[PDB]
Order: structure tokens, then sequence, then C-alpha cells
């Protein structure tokens, strides 16, 4: 499968740091994206990586790091809020013609 | 391998 | 030593005579090695030199699928250019795309290309910096703004700097 | 991004019914997509379009038909609704690279 999200669910305390793992097996040029889906909503773009600085910034204090050597595009939020609770999807472009999504990670934020 | 699909003009 | 790989894709519209004729030709150094023509019986990428026989059927399959997509890109974008240039849908028009990579003696990228031409005139080209664009006229300026906002440069640069170079050496090793 | 709108937002269909899902985008994007999501997790591609007149079978096109009469409208037809076609359906548009999703169409099938 083109992209793999090794964890189906993750739990973190409010104000703690979040890492969401993503791995890709896509052999061609990897165009990578993280999407956030809030309950009863459509997936919204967080950030993307095409080329250049392997560390890219998204909306809402999200950042992700591209690593060719580890074939990963791990996601980070330094300090999570109650409202970050949602499902997160890693995606890889299929030869630029459309996106192939990962299975998705559900994030549960435990309030104080 | 070829270039990916181009952007919209 | 230095080397190059280039692809040239052209589409010519056939006003009320069917869909555009789409041709694509690849060049290694300056010799044709691969070709696709939509006008064929079974349109698919075809080895133009005997050393390209080395690639398995997956290669050809996958590479043929790209062409089908490109054909579609060309029909749509031909119609949008009629828009920008305010022309009638009854005349023949041509849209060309050329891209590829030159490598230096150390095997690494010398120059990347990604550029387009309309009716034999320049339309838009990626500069040598692989970050900025040169627009030939008013209409291409529309494309330039869009592409500047959407990170088009970084997208083509990713291919040109990596895969393009790697496949070039792949083909050279076959040769 | 909020320029993609789907119709209807919520449907309960009856088995055997012909159901048409409609998508409008004012992003001036050439590429439009129909995905479906069953599990609240993976999004699978059904049909997509490269522009007006273009129609392309995705990974799971069976039982579906699509129409792109113009650049802004991309419709998905279920010829004869089956219970397995029960899902959250998401339209998307793109001018290259990233994709922008609609809010979603919740489709329920009643066997009466």
């Amino acid at each position: 499968q083109s992209v793999t999200q090794p964890d189906a669910r993750v739990t973190v305390s409010e104000g703690a740091s979040l890492q969401l793992r993503c791995k890709y097996s896509y052999s061609a040029t990897p165009y990578l994206f993280w999407y956030v889906q809030y309950p009863r909503q459509g997936p919204q773009l967080l950030l993307k990586y095409y080329s250049g600085d392997p560390v890219v910034q998204g909306v809402n204090g999200f950042e992700a790091e591209f690593s060719k050597s580890n074939s990963s595009f791990h996601l980070r939020k330094a300090s999570v809020h109650r409202s970050d609770s949602a499902v997160y999807f890693c995606a890889v472009s299929h030869q630029g013609r459309y996106l192939t999504f990962g299975s998705g990670t559900k994030v549960i934020v435990l309030p104080y | 391998q070829l270039s990916p699909f181009p952007f919209d003009l | 030593g230095p080397h190059s790989m280039r692809y040239f894709e052209t589409a010519v519209s056939r006003r009320g005579l069917g869909e555009p004729r789409y041709i694509s030709v690849g060049y290694v150094d300056d010799k044709e090695f691969v070709r696709f023509d939509s006008d064929a019986e079974n349109p698919r990428y075809e080895p133009q030199v005997p050393w390209m026989e080395q690639e398995g059927p997956e290669y050809w399959e996958r590479i043929t699928q790209v062409a089908k997509g490109q054909e579609q890109w060309f029909r749509v974008n031909l119609r949008t250019l009629l828009g920008y240039y305010n022309q009638s849908a009854g005349g023949t028009h041509t849209l060309q795309r050329m891209y590829g990579c030159d490598v230096g003696s150390d095997g690494r990228l010398l120059r990347g290309y990604e550029q387009f031409a309309y009716d034999g005139c320049d339309y838009i080209a990626l500069n040598e910096d692989l970050r900025t664009w040169t627009a030939a006229d008013m209409a291409a300026q529309i494309t330039r703004r869009k592409w500047e906002q959407a990170g088009a440069a970084e997208y083509y640069r990713a291919y040109l700097e990596g895969e393009c170079v790697e496949w070039l050496h792949r083909y050279l090793k076959n040769g | 991004e909020a320029a993609v709108t789907q119709s209807p937002r919520n449907k309960v269909a009856v088995t055997g019914e012909k159901v048409t899902l409609s998508c409008n985008q004012t992003n001036n994007h050439n590429n439009m997509y129909w995905y479906r999501q069953d599990t609240g997790h993976e999004l699978r591609l059904i049909y997509y379009s490269y522009g007006a007149g273009s129609t392309e079978k995705g990974d799971i096109p069976d039982g579906y038909k699509a129409s792109r009469p113009s650049q802004e409208n991309f419709s998905l037809t279920l010829e004869s609704a089956t219970p397995s076609q029960t899902s959250v359906y998401f339209c998307a548009s793109g001018g290259g690279g990233t994709l922008y999703f609609g809010a979603g169409t919740r489709l329920s099938v009643l066997s009466s």
C-alpha cells in the first residue's frame, strides 16, 4: 500500500506533544499531504511536501518532516488542544493524477 | 519514469 | 561526462474531425529512445531502440498509463487556451510541452526543464533556478500567478531533481 | 476550499432507486473527484474527471456512473441503489497537487 499509518488510535493529554506516524512505499516522486477530518465534516488540508525544506509547516501549529531515508512523513503538533480530536490522514499523490489516502489515525485528547 | 501530471494552465 | 533526457509532447486539435492527435517522444542524450502516438491501433509507449527492450512489461504498462493521462491534460488545456486567447473552436491549434534534465560529469543535475508552447510560440517556462517562471505574454501571466500560488515550481522541481536524473542513469546503464 | 458544495447533504434511498449526487465547484479547477468513506476511515476513489467530457473509472467504479457536463459540475449516479452503496460520499476538486473536499453526502439505503 502506497501509504501506511501504523497506529489506528492515539491518546494524548491536553497540552502534550503529538506525533502521528506515516510511511510511504511509493517508488516514484513522493508528493505528500496530511489531512484532518473533523466529525461529520470533509477532510481539510493541513500541510504538504513537494520539495525543498523537508520540514514543512501547516495550519493550526502542525508541522511535518519528510524523510527519504526513512520513507516517512511524520506529523507533529508541539502542544495539542481539546479540539484537535479528529481523524488524521496521510496521503500520497498517484503520479499527480489523484490522491491515495492512508487508513487514518484517530486522535483522542484527554482534557485536564 | 515520467513527469507527474502537470498543473492546470 | 554530461548527459541529457528530454520529453517532447505535442497535441494538435482537429476541429470537428475527432480528438487531438497526441504524440510524445523521449530523448536520451539527443537520440529518440521511446515514443507514444494516440493515432495508433493500440496506443502505447514503444521502445525506439533495441536496448530499451530490457524494461519489463510493468514499465511499459505504467509509462503508457501516464500518456493516457497526458492526452486528457492536453484536450482540456487546449480548450482553456482558446479561452485566454479569445479564439473560435473551429480552428486547428497546437500545445507543446517539453521537460527533462541535463546532468553534469558528476552525475548530478546540471539543468532542469519544464516549459510549454502554444501555436509555436513560447507560453510559460520554468527558469533555471527551478523556483520562478517566465511568461511570454498576457495570457501566460494568468498561468504564472496561479502557478506561483499553488507551488507549481516545487512540484516540477521534485521530479526534475530526483526521478528524472535517476532514470537517466538507469537508461545509460542499459545503453 | 469552502468553494466545493455537494447535493444532497443527507439522503435515505430505497433499494433499486436511481440516486444522483451532485457536485459544484467555483475554484476554476479542471480536476474533480468522487471518493466514498465507509468506516469513518479509508477514502476510496470511485470516479474522477480531468475536465468537461472526461470520465475516469477509479478503484471501485462498479455500480456507479459519472457525468462532467461542464467544468463546475460533476455528478455521481447510482443506477440502482444497493445497500453496499451505503456510505459517506466526498466530492473534490484540484488544479494540480492538492485536493479540496466538500462537506460530504451521507447516504443511507433502506430495504423495505
